[PDB]
């Protein structure tokens, strides 16, 4: 996956000629180009240049071009990254995430995250599933292997999990749920819904929608009870999970909305009721081991077509660098 | 002279003497004082009742109708008054205040039943 | 006639000392959570927000953290959801953000309305920027969220005059004068304006 | 008012409130 981007339009290989010329500008501060952060990017060779790269992406951060942080850009440096180590540095910087502002909603997330299993890469890579679940992403087949990893640790770590890292379960496994291909996403769904629903009565609404793109509707519970209906019109934890909410600040609901306290006889009964249907109507690990197998027909054939963009783009773009130079 | 942002207004102005008030209802700017010059003046308002019992009030209303048309905005004082007249409806703030007083006639009649 | 030369050039000084260093939005747009004084004014907040502003967070400190500054993304603020059960948000068409704020924040966007299911183009200047009452619709559920479906008489002295007034005019004629309030719009008061309108101070 | 507005207002001014009656009577005294 990597031979082919390679011919990455030669330029200049220096980097004394052009690490003044980036910092001669903040200092008299002056608009910087968008394509000398890239000609910086495309020359790192060395572990020391990683951190000159990353100290100048964070200037380039704090600057008046702060848009034009351009996705190629980004995409070479992850090369970058690829090229050398793609242990740390890349993982710090997409930790930080707005100090850099890198966001590759890419396949470039499927390409970072799949080389973390070639070494299976455990709590390293399960920090990059916990920050693309921040972001809006999936319009895109990475749903089987997101989950396939979120499921891996699913079955690795058991506990609590956390005040808000059981909330940080929740939301990777809840976008992913738009699997209308099996009832595995569905059942993720549910799994979500489950431990999302569950902080809602254990601590509050509002961590959940924090800073994870969730929606502050305080019926979640209700939404796994309806997504049944619609299995049983075509999960063992929330069994524990309803009637473990059974057991023994601002305020924003209302006073006639009854507060869902009070109702756990009425999620005890149309939870319990409509299993019995499921028995006659009609794992989890082996399951999306079969996913990865009749899926993932790899679509190269779009990110060939960035890379003709790309091409088309970086070319015009330095002609206008070259006419404005001739035009002093 | 200028004034940096002045409107037009419809204010009383006061010319009583002390303890005898007497208003006067008088078009003028936004920043000019109290009693002070004006646009024009109007008919003015007399608050204390006279003899066998009146408040007399003036209003050129062919006038007024010609100010708040050219662009003045009213007092609120002035707004409860002209809404007794009946030119403008009503004033909010006048049914909310006979209300208060109202539901506080509402607690006295309960508190002379308390004591009997 | 005396020509005042400094009186003149002292207001060119102060241009180019409000246009080069004025304070920018960091600078002065950022809130004390534990006082609720402000840095560069120091004056304290109302006490009708002191909950909002220390729990709910603020527009362009959330809206920094998507690709490209969240291009066509949708925002909708926090006291609009309490007040507002009808659609009511922001389509984003451009932000302009701050670049010296650590935690990058407090930039000037600009955008599409929605009003109570009731939408607008021409993208106006969006108001209350710096505020604390902000809300992220994600793009899940998107499509769930976008979803929704006279004449009164006149004061009663102008209705004895103008009665009399149409009897001069040669007429009785006791149809009733009425003015129409159909034609005078009714926005509420949480409608927002055009925030070039404001300046800043 | 409906109850699903006045309710609305109340979580507005939770911690702020005066009880209060409706309507007044019809004839002061």
């Amino acid at each position: 996956d990597s031979h082919k981007w390679e011919a990455r339009e030669k330029e200049h290989y220096c980097l004394a000629d052009l690490a003044s010329l980036m910092d001669k500008t903040f200092e008299r501060k002056l608009p910087v180009s968008s394509l000398t952060i890239s000609r910086l990017i495309d020359n790192i060779s060395s572990r020391e240049e990683i951190d000159h790269a990353e100290y100048y992406l964070y200037k380039f951060r704090h600057s008046p071009n702060c848009w034009y942080l351009r996705n190629w850009t980004i995409h070479t440096w992850i090369r970058q990254c690829l090229k050398y180590d793609a242990q740390d540095k890349a993982l710090y910087t997409l930790v930080n995430k707005v100090q850099y502002g890198i966001f590759p909603d890419n396949f470039t997330f499927n390409l970072l995250m799949d080389s973390f299993i070639k070494k299976e890469n455990y709590k390293d890579a399960l920090s990059v599933v916990f920050e693309v679940m921040m972001q809006e992403a999936f319009e895109v087949p990475s749903t089987q292997l997101l989950s396939l990893y979120v499921l891996f640790h699913c079955l690795a770590k058991k506990t609590d999990f956390s005040w808000e890292e059981e909330r940080n379960f929740g939301a990777s496994l809840l976008l992913p749920g738009l699997k209308q291909k099996n009832s595995v996403g569905f059942s993720s769904q549910l799994y979500g819904y489950a431990l999302l629903g569950k902080v809602e009565l254990q601590q509050g609404l509002r961590a959940v929608y924090h800073n994870m793109p969730l929606i502050w509707k305080p019926g979640y519970l209700d939404r796994a009870l309806q997504v049944m209906e619609k299995v049983a019109a075509s999960e063992a934890l929330d069994v524990l999970g309803a009637v473990l909410k059974a057991l023994t600040k601002l305020v924003e609901q209302l006073d006639i909305e009854e507060t869902e306290q009070s109702k756990l006889p009425q999620y005890l009964e149309r939870f319990k009721a409509l299993h019995s249907k499921l028995q006659a109507l009609g794992l989890t690990t082996q399951l999306v081991k079969e996913k990865l197998s009749t899926c993932e027909a790899e679509d190269i054939a779009t990110y060939e077509q960035n890379l003709q963009q790309w091409h088309l783009d970086l070319v015009q773009l330095i002609q206008r660098e070259q006419q404005q130079r001739e035009q002093a | 002279k200028a004034y940096r942002g002045g409107h037009l207004t419809i204010r009383l102005a006061l010319g009583g003497c002390t303890n005898r008030p007497f208003y006067r209802i008088v078009a003028a700017h936004n920043k000019c004082p109290r009693d002070g010059r004006f646009v024009e003046q109007l008919g003015s308002y007399d608050p204390l009742p006279n003899s066998h019992g009146e408040k007399l009030v003036a209003l050129n209303l062919d006038r007024i109708r010609h100010w708040i048309g050219c662009g003045a905005h009213l007092s609120k004082p002035m707004e409860k008054l002209l809404g007794l007249a009946g030119f403008f409806p009503l004033h909010p703030m006048m049914i909310t205040n006979a209300e208060r007083l109202r539901r506080k006639r509402a607690r006295e009649v309960l508190l002379a039943s308390q004591k009997t | 006639v005396r020509p005042r030369l400094i009186a003149e050039l002292a207001r060119r000084v102060r241009a180019l000392r409000e246009q080069l260093n004025r304070p920018r939005d960091s600078q002065l747009y950022a809130v004390d959570y534990e006082t609720l004084t402000r840095p560069f004014s120091g004056r304290r907040l109302p006490v009708r927000a002191w909950a909002d502003v220390r729990r709910e967070s603020r527009l362009l400190q959330l809206l920094g953290r998507l690709p490209l500054f969240g291009l066509g993304r949708l925002v909708t603020r926090k006291s609009w959801l309490w007040q507002h059960d009808e659609p009511c948000y922001w389509r984003l068409t451009r932000v302009r953000p701050d670049y010296t704020a650590q935690n990058l924040d407090h930039g000037k966007a600009w955008g599409i309305l929605t009003f109570k299911g009731k939408t607008e183009s021409e993208a106006r200047e969006i108001e209350h920027v710096m505020y604390h009452d902000w809300r992220l619709v994600p793009k899940h559920e998107e499509e769930a969220f976008t979803a929704f479906t006279a004449s009164v008489p006149y004061p009663p002295l102008l209705r004895a005059m103008i009665i009399a007034e149409r009897q001069k005019n040669g007429d009785t004629s006791t149809e009733e004068p009425m003015l129409n309030v159909q034609r005078i719009r009714m926005e509420p008061w949480d409608y927002p304006a055009k925030q070039e309108d404001k300046g800043r101070a | 008012p409906p109850e699903r507005e006045l309710s609305r207002l109340r979580r507005l001014y939770q911690g702020h409130l005066q009880e209060e009656s409706g309507p007044p009577p019809e004839s002061m005294p």
